[PDB]
């Protein structure tokens, strides 16, 4: 519908990833509607997260959060050059609400300090 | 010394031809079950594209294939919850009526509220929904299908149906006149929603519509071709004038715990006989229109006669009058090769409407007096191959394309990519 | 593409009031200007006026300013993009130096500062 | 339901059309359904692409893929005061599936650059 | 499903409050659908208004449109240090309408001034 | 299974119990709840004899 | 069919009380008929029920 070539390097390193009409509630037809209702759900439950944190339109979105250390201790090597993204999510799981709740706030306060300087 | 890039542009003005869902909106119940659609914006907004010629086909329009379905299943959602006529499929014993149109007077055993116990109650049943066994009869449906009557509180007032496109997608009117309803159009504007449109349904004649604004138009695919089917439409409309004289009464049975069928009771009065009046020198005066018009595209001598013969839904002005289903004879109308002129119509209690696979419909004696008041402002002729032109229709959903013919629906493509000077910097 | 077929060389003598049609094909009429010049036997060719078949707007020369009548029918659509319309000229007081082959050519574009430059020609009809 | 205005300049050339509640299943209420369905889907459909090129919330978003003539070879004054939107997509369509792709990478390639880039 | 913590300043300032699957057309199968409809639609009605405006992923966005004192004459110290964003909505309610045509053409005329902007 | 509440300091909201529709749909939805529980049962006409 | 080596799946082997499913690898052609001519007599039970 969209891509499956994104899972492509599934088992590469982080470093490699990166780099017709009318409606008929027929067994069939509740089938195939509820996973277009499951499919604008998913979407956008992803693409408010990035529209939140300032990142809408963007594939890799740099922000103002320090790393900090406790989330990971590995090193720059350790991480994008050896680490698959489907293996660091299971060591980072934890954090990822803890994190996800600071790159909403840095771009919160990004904005009010936005409208303080454009008053200038 | 141009240095050209690829320019992303949202929302430019072009379509595509493509075929979608339609919903309904109406104004501020019938069997069209108006009161489920959206309110109508009491100010049809319309875009003229200036400038614009787009290629329309009322005859491969899909607004037409979707309209005739969405009638059907409006007709068949509105019969889900009315009483079965199951036990009403009882041997019939029938009398003649009284020292064109003949009535019987039939009794026959019937249940009951409690299941043990019968009921010899007796009822008047027209001679057309009734056949002889070999004096015994027997309704004419019960060895092919079953009857549901209707709801006796529902109607079949056929009110304006507006359809509307989806977001994303448009309809496109085509406002010339003198629009043949296929080719291009040069007076081409958009609209969210088609006008109000009644769904009329009616034979030979199209009642209620929508006229030309100058000068019959007529309108076919293969005018050379006489298995495709013509469609007039008046400029000036003729009123036919119809009424069932006959004071008929409701005698209400009980078939069942809850199920009461509605028996045609006495006749009040005098017995007379049911047909329609529509106006000479006014027929007579718009069918040398309808004719003129017919030999622009045949040279020629032009004949009009009766219909051919068969059912009596296709050689009949089968059509809706105070809720009885009328079924008159149109060979007084139609006998002309280039005061009043009375139809006598036969009415029917069993009727099958979409010619479906085994499915009727009693309708129930409407109490009193019944006359309507109709426009006919269409026609549907049939020529053979002296160009002569039967009163015929070929399908049902040829009504529909009566007035669908200025629309068409296309969906919006809003991207587009051109190159210009500028570069992402 | 496109053709703008001219009218018959048809000759009349001084005082008459001789018409030249201009039919096209292939394109839209009314989205280009239809243009009008002469090239005189004894003069440099001399730009005569353009009229648009949409806006129904008309431009001469001050030599042809009360002397001729250039007028221009509907157009027949054939397509989204192609019409069949026509264009007709006359002339008033015509003389014997008005002897010469005369053009009907469609505007180059339909916007911008050359919008109704005589780009595509038709195929010319000789006068008196 | 949104606008239809965009269409009024349809005949125009390029350079100036470019300047209750309560659900029911009855045979309306599933009509009325798919249209609510099918709305939000073509909607999405197009603002995914914008989306994924880096033109989110932009109207007019300039690229950085060069106009390869083969794609058309006409003047900038053939196009912007001739020809309209409707009839240059029929010129162009077939190339369209060749330049949404190169949209796609231009911005993806884009990307990487701006975070080798704030890296500093 | 998102969040009713923005309405927690709803009797503050402006100043303050600023700073499983298988479907089943059951009584409840055909409510709960109609909510996850119902979610989508009203979210992309607001969220279409903030990208035709030039704002799309973002919470405050400064526009170009000057304030018609029409509008309201009271002060900033009168609005961002008095009224509440409940009431304030009550006062401007007949220009809401006036004003989202005004941001809606600042933003495309901003476009047009970028494509001729850029290409230098 | 922890219903979160939000307070609304210094809001004062005008309620009306008698113009509610949470019960003109509640009631609608019992309604349909016994109805559509009483389509799959067995009917009694047979039952309705002497 | 199995590529190759008729492959067996089960949950727990070791329990008997878990189906057993074989896949073979080349297939067994079964061959099944019904000689009896049979014709088919339709009666009438009711207005559209036969
Ligand atoms: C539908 O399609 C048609 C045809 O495709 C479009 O009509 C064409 O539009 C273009 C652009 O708008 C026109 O090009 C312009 O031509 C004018 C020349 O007209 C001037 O001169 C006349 C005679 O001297 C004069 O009478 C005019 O004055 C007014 O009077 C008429 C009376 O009808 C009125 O209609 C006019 O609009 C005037 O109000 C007029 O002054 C020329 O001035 C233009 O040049 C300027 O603009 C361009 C930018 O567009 C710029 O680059 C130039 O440097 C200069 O600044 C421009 O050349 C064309 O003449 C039209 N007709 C054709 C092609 O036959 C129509 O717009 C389309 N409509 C829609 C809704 O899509
Ligand atoms: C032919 O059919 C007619 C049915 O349409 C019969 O009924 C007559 O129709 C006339 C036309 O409407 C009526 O006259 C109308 O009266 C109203 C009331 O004032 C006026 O507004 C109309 O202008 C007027 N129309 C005309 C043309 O005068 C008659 O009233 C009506 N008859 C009766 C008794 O009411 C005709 O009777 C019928 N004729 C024959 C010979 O069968
Ligand atoms: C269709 O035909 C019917 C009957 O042919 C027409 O009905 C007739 O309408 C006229 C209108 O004036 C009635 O005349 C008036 O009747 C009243 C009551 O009797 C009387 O007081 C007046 O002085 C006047 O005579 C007439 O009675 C009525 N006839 C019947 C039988 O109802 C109807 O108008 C026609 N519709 C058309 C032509 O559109
Ligand atoms: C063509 O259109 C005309 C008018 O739009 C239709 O006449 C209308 O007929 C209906 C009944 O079929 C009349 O409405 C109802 O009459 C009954 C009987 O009294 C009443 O109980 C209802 O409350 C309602 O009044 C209606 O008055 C009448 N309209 C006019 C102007 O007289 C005609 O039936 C249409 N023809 C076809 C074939 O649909
Ligand atoms: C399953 O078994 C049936 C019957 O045991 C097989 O049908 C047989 O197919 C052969 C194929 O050649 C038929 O032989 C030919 O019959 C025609 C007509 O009689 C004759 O002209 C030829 O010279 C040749 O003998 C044979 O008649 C037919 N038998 C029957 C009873 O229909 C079928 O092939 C088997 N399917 C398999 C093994 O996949
Ligand atoms: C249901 O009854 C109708 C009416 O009798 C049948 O149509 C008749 O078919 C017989 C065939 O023997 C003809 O003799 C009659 O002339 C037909 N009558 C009409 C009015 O056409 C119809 O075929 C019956 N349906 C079934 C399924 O038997
Ligand atoms: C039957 O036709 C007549 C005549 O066309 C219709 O009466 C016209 O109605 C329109 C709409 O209100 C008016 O603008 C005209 O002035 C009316 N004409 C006359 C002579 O009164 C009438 O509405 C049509 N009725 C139906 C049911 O189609
Ligand atoms: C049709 O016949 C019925 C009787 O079966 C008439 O009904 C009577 O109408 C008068 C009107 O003045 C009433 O006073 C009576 O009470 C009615 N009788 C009954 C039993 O209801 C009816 O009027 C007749 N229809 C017409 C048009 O005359
Ligand atoms: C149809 O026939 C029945 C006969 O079965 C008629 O019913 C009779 O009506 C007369 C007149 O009121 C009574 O005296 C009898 O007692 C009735 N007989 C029965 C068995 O009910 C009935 O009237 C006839 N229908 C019509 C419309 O004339
Ligand atoms: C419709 O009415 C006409 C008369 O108005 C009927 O015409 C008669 O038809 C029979 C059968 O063919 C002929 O023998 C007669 O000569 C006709 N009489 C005429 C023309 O005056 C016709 O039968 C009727 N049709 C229906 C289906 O009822
Ligand atoms: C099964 O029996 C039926 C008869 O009940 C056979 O049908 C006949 O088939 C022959 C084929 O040559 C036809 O010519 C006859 O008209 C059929 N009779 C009827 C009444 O339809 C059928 O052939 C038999 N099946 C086989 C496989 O032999
Ligand atoms: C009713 O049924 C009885 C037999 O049970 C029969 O004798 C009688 O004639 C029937 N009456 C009718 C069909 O009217
Ligand atoms: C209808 O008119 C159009 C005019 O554009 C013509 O092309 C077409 O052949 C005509 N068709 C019929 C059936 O008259
Ligand atoms: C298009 O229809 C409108 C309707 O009023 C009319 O005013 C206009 O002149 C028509 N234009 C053409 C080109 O037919
Ligand atoms: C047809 O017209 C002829 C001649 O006017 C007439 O004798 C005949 O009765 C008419 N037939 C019908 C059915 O009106
Ligand atoms: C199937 O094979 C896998 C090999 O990865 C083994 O771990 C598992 O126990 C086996 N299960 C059975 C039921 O044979």
């Amino acid at each position: 519908a969209v891509f499956l070539g994104f899972l492509g390097a599934a088992g590469s390193t982080m470093g490699a990833a990166s780099n017709q009409h009318l409606l008929k509630l027929t067994v069939w037809g509740i089938k195939q509607l509820q996973a277009r209702v499951l499919a604008v759900e998913r979407y956008l439950e992803v693409q408010q997260l990035l529209g939140i944190w300032g990142c809408s339109g963007k594939l890799i979105c740099c922000t103002n959060v320090p790393w900090n250390s406790s989330w990971s201790n590995k090193s720059l090597d350790e991480i994008w050059n050896n680490m698959t993204w489907l293996q660091w999510d299971k060591e980072i799981n934890n954090y990822t609400q803890l994190i996800y709740r600071l790159i909403e706030e840095s771009q919160f306060q990004q904005e009010i300090n936005e409208v303080e300087l454009l008053a200038l | 010394a141009e240095n050209l890039w690829v320019t992303v542009y949202y929302g430019v003005p072009v379509w595509r031809d493509a075929d979608t869902t339609l919903f309904c909106a109406s104004d501020a119940h019938n069997v069209w079950a108006t009161h489920a659609c959206v309110p109508t914006d009491p100010n049809p907004q319309e875009i003229h594209l200036d400038n614009v010629t787009e290629k329309f086909n009322m005859w491969k329009n899909n607004m037409v294939e979707q309209m005739h379905t969405d009638i059907i299943s409006l007709w068949d959602q509105s019969l889900k919850p009315c009483v079965k006529l199951t036990p009403l499929c009882v041997t019939l014993h029938c009398t003649n009526f009284n020292p064109r149109e003949e009535i019987k007077n039939c009794s026959f055993n019937m249940t009951t509220e409690l299941r043990d116990k019968k009921q010899r109650v007796h009822s008047l049943f027209y001679k057309l929904d009734i056949v002889q066994i070999n004096s015994e009869y027997r309704l004419i449906n019960c060895n092919t299908s079953a009857c549901t009557q209707a709801c006796p509180k529902v109607s079949f007032e056929p009110i304006p149906i507006h359809y509307c496109a989806p977001a994303g997608f448009a309809i496109l009117k085509c406002k010339d006149e003198e629009f043949n309803g296929t080719g291009p159009c040069k007076n081409v504007s958009t609209v969210q929603c088609t006008h109000g449109i009644k769904p009329v349904v009616s034979t030979q004649l199209l009642l209620n519509g929508s006229l030309a604004k100058k000068e019959v138009k007529i309108r076919s695919e293969n005018i050379t071709n006489n298995v495709k089917t013509i469609i007039v439409q008046l400029v000036n409309p003729v009123i036919i004038n119809c009424t069932r004289p006959n004071n008929n009464t409701r005698k209400s049975i009980r078939i069942g715990p809850g199920q009461a069928f509605y028996a045609t009771g006495a006749i009040i009065g005098d017995i007379r006989q049911a047909h329609c009046n529509v106006s000479r020198s006014d027929w007579n005066k718009t069918l040398q229109q309808v004719a003129r018009q017919l030999r622009k595209h045949f040279v020629k001598t032009i004949i009009f006669t009766n219909s051919s013969g068969g059912d009596l839904e296709v050689t009949t002005h089968s059509f809706n009058c105070g809720g009885e289903f009328f079924y008159c004879n149109t060979s007084g109308l139609f006998n002309s090769t280039w005061e009043n002129i009375t139809l006598p119509c036969r009415i029917k209690q069993i009727i099958n409407m979409w010619q479906r696979t085994g499915q009727c419909m009693y309708a129930p004696p409407i109490p009193g007096v019944i006359s309507c008041v109709s426009n006919i402002t269409g026609l549907l002729l049939t020529r053979d191959g002296n160009e002569t032109f039967r009163p015929g229709g070929g399908d049902m959903r040829d009504n529909w394309r009566s007035e669908l013919y200025k629309y068409k629906v296309v969906k919006i493509e809003p991207l587009g990519v051109a190159p210009t000077r500028c570069k992402r910097r | 593409q496109g053709q703008l077929v001219q009218s018959g060389a048809t000759t009349t003598k001084p005082g008459s009031s001789v018409k030249i049609s201009c039919k096209t094909s292939g394109y839209r009429f009314n989205f280009y200007h239809i243009n009008w010049i002469r090239q005189t036997a004894g003069r440099g060719p001399e730009w005569m006026g353009w009229i648009s078949p949409y806006s129904g707007d008309k431009n001469l020369a001050p030599a042809f300013q009360d002397r001729v009548n250039m007028t221009t029918d509907t157009e027949v659509p054939v397509t989204s993009f192609t019409s069949t319309g026509a264009a007709y000229m006359e002339i008033r007081n015509l003389t014997s130096d008005d002897t010469g082959t005369y053009f009907c050519a469609k505007g180059l574009l339909r916007d911008g500062s050359s919008t109704w430059l005589p780009y595509l020609w038709g195929q010319g009809t000789l006068l008196t």
